[PDB]
């Protein structure tokens, strides 16, 4: 005791880039005030059996700690430090020792064997180190082990058959390392196993099929591995399960029938693997399910009808299978499912009635499905819909009586369908909304003026559609849109000058429209911008100074046009510019002396103008093909059509 | 320490 005392004061000399401020400090008078007063000392007759100084700013090793001169030691904790070095088999000697904890150090090496002889010990902690090699087989002869925890380590192998051995064991974290080989099927004699999570690792092989056995584990974590073969049925016998995770694993087969049967499942994530064949009608069974997730999958057939049994139902992920049919209404029906993914499969047919029936659904994606018909009036009416996709469909109907008032709606796609019908002002009470996408549907009328009341709008895409009318200059109003797309309509007119108040704006598209007359001479206020695209108008007349002024453009296209006179010098300003389209076009004159100030253009195109005089000496123009250069008055200072 | 992933 006064030798114990003596022992750990000389340990702690050795401790370096310590403070006065460490509450070691007290770690004094070693003959009379060593069970009564040190800190994370304590004792029973006299001699120290509990040391716990986690979290007390300790820098050092255990290579001089004082083993021997502390032999009824019984609780050892000394995480959240800075100890380094390795562990060091004198630890094996603590005969007595129920608790050990290394944990959030910086200790390296392997985990000495002579744990194993620590036969009265009951928790292992040792997570966050870098502790490698493989997991010490004796450690299965610690019968009395409650918990080991080895996670967020360097650790390889396989898990030793030996823990099969730990008939006490009720947790076994060894997540966040590298351990490898099959998982020893002796893990099923681990009766009194509750929580079993091996994730993140490196592990290979089948699941056991002996996993069955374990009737009291709740939670089993084995995804982020490399897991093959097939979710064998006996997982179906794992009652006690409430939290199912295999995602991320290499595994093939079907899903077990037999997964129905765990009465107590809420969560279960086996997305991200190669699962073939039909989802179960016996899926529909898991009456506690919160959380189902079989997307990213190779899935086929249709969903089961008993979906609709899932009343617990509040997340279903589906997506990027190859399951096909018509959608069931039990899919949707349950009152509190706020996430229904379903995109990216081969689903038919119309969308069912139940979509929204409880009005609390929250994210809908249907993208890249081949389905059809009208939008169920419940969805109509889903006033909590926040994300709704139904890109790559055939969705049709009047786009203004398909969808109501969505107060919180966030993103919306409505893309390559066949939605005909105008425009509504409904959409401005889409006061949250940040994206509207509608491009490739039969849209026509004009844009109702609410649209750019939307200021929170920060990308609005309505190409591809036959919308018609001329843009008023209230746009302007849409002072945080980045990404606009108006392209491929018949809107007629001026380009208003008010989208120069688009400082936001990045991609701007008005190309295959009938716009008519000269540019905007005030267009010159948008820095960010990066893309234009005006080609394919009835614009007119010379181009304005005011692009000129756009320092971040990079691709610049004003093809198929009528603008003509000369290309103006001032280009020189837009150094940041690669590609520029100018072809089709009336433009005349001799080409600018400069465009050599520039670097960075590597496309360009100036064909079919009544431009004449010399090339000037860049990339695009020496690499340009027949096609860029063709149809001018007079090309070149020697008739060139190709290099010099 | 000692908890589930
Ligand atoms: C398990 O890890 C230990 C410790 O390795 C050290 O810590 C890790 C977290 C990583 O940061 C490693 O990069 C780091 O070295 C390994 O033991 C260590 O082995 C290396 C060589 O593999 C030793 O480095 C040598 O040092 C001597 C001088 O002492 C030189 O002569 C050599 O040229 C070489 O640089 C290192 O000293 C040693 N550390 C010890 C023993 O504490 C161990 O190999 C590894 N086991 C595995 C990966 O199975
Ligand atoms: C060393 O001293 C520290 C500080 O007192 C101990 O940390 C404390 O440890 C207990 C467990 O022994 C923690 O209580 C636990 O709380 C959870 C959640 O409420 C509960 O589910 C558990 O059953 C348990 O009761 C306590 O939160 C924790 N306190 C802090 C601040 O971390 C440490 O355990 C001591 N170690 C030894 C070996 O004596
Ligand atoms: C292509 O342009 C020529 C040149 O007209 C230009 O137009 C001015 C706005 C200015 O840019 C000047 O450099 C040119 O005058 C057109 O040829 C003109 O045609 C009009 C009749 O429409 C005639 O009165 C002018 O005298 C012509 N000018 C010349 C130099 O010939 C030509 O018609 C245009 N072609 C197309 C398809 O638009
Ligand atoms: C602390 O450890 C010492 C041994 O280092 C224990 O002393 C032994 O106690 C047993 C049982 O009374 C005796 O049979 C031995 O002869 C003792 N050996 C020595 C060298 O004294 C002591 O009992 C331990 N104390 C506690 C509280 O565990
Ligand atoms: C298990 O599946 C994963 C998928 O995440 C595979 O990892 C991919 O393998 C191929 C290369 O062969 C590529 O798709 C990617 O480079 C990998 N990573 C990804 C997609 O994130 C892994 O190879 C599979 N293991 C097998 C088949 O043994
Ligand atoms: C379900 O809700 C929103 C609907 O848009 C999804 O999108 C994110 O929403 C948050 C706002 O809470 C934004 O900050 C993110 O930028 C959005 N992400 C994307 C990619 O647009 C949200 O991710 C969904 N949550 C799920 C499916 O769990
Ligand atoms: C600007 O948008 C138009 C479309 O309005 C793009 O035109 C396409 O050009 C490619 C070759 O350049 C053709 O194969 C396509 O058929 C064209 N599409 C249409 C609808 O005409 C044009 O390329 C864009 N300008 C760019 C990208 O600089
Ligand atoms: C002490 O801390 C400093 C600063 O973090 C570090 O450079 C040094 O290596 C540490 N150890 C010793 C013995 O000084
Ligand atoms: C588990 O304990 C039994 C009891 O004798 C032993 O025979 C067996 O070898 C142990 N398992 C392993 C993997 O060592």
């Amino acid at each position: 005791t006064v030798s114990e005392a003596n022992a750990l004061l000389k340990w702690k000399s050795t401790f370096t880039n310590q403070t006065s401020s460490s509450k070691l400090s007290s770690w004094v008078n070693p003959n009379t005030s060593f069970c009564r007063s040190w800190y994370g000392v304590s004792c029973v007759r006299n001699s120290i059996i509990r040391l716990n100084l986690t979290n007390t700013d300790i820098e050092g090793t255990f290579q001089d700690f004082p083993f021997s001169a502390l032999p009824n030691l019984s609780y050892v904790d000394l995480s959240m430090n800075r100890f380094s070095g390795t562990i060091p088999p004198q630890f094996g000697d603590f005969s007595k020792l129920i608790y050990f904890d290394l944990s959030i150090n910086q200790l390296v090496g392997e985990i000495p064997s002579e744990l194993g002889k620590l036969s009265n010990l009951e928790t292992l902690h040792l997570v966050e180190n870098k502790l490698n090699g493989s997991i010490p087989s004796e450690i299965g002869r610690l019968t009395k082990l409650h918990e080991i925890a080895l996670y967020d380590n360097l650790l390889t192998g396989p898990i030793p058959s030996s823990f099969g051995n730990l008939t006490n064991l009720a947790n076994l974290y060894l997540f966040i390392n590298s351990l490898s080989g099959p998982i020893p099927p002796e893990l099923g004699n681990l009766s009194s196993l509750a929580e079993l999570c091996l994730d993140r690792n490196k592990l290979t092989g089948q699941i056991p099929s002996s996993f069955g056995k374990l009737k009291n584990v709740t939670l089993l974590n084995m995804f982020e591995n490399n897991l093959t073969g097939e979710i064998p049925p006996e997982i179906g016998d794992m009652s006690a399960l409430d939290t199912l995770s295999l995602h991320t694993n290499n595994l093939t087969g079907s899903i077990p029938s037999s997964l129905g049967n765990l009465k107590n499942l809420a969560i279960l994530h086996l997305y991200l693997n190669k699962l073939t064949g039909s989802i179960p009608e016996e899926l529909g069974d898991m009456e506690t399910m919160i959380d189902l997730e079989i997307s990213e999958n190779k899935l086929t057939g249709p969903v089961p009808g008993s979906f609709g049994k899932l009343t617990k139902l509040e997340w279903l992920f589906l997506r990027d299978n190859h399951l096909s049919g018509p959608i069931p209404p039990g899919i949707a029906n349950s009152s509190v499912l706020t996430v229904l993914q379903l995109d990216t499969n081969n689903f038919t047919g119309v969308l069912p009635e139940t979509i929204c029936r409880s009005g609390k659904l929250e994210n809908l994606t249907l993208d890249d499905n081949l389905l059809s018909g009208p939008i169920p009036i419940s969805l109509t009416n889903c006033k909590s819909l926040i994300r709704a996709r139904f890109k790559g469909n055939s969705f049709s109907g009047d786009i203004s009586e398909s969808f109501g008032e969505y107060p919180n709606l966030n993103f919306i796609d409505l893309s390559n369908n066949k939605f005909r019908g105008q425009i509504s002002p409904k959409w401005e009470k889409s006061r949250k909304l940040v994206a509207f996408i509608a491009t490739d549907n039969n849209i026509t009328g004009p844009i109702p003026p609410e649209i750019w009341n939307m200021t929170q709008l920060n990308q609005l895409d309505l190409s591809s559609n036959n919308i018609s009318g001329e843009l008023p200059e209230t746009i302007s109003k849409l002072t945080r849109v980045s990404k606009l797309q108006l392209n491929g309509n018949q809107l007629s007119g001026r380009i208003p000058s008010g989208i120069r108040s688009l400082a936001n704006l990045e991609y701007l598209d008005l190309s295959s429209n009938r716009f008519s007359f000269q540019i905007p001479a005030t267009l010159d206020s948008l820095p960010r911008l990066y893309y234009m695209n005006l080609s394919r108008n009835d614009l007119d007349q010379n181009i304005p100074m005011g692009l000129t002024k756009l320092s971040q453009l990079q691709t610049l296209d004003l093809s198929h046009n009528n603008l003509d006179g000369e290309i103006p010098s001032q280009f020189t300003s837009l150094q940041n510019l690669e590609k520029l389209y100018l072809q089709h076009n009336n433009l005349s004159g001799p080409i600018p002396s400069s465009f050599s100030e520039m670097k960075s253009l590597t496309h360009v195109d100036v064909s079919h103008n009544n431009l004449e005089g010399p090339i000037p000496d860049n990339a695009a123009f020496k690499n340009a093909r027949p096609d860029a250069l063709e149809g001018n008055r007079d090309l070149c200072g020697s008739n060139t059509t190709q290099g010099l | 320490e000692s908890s589930s992933s």
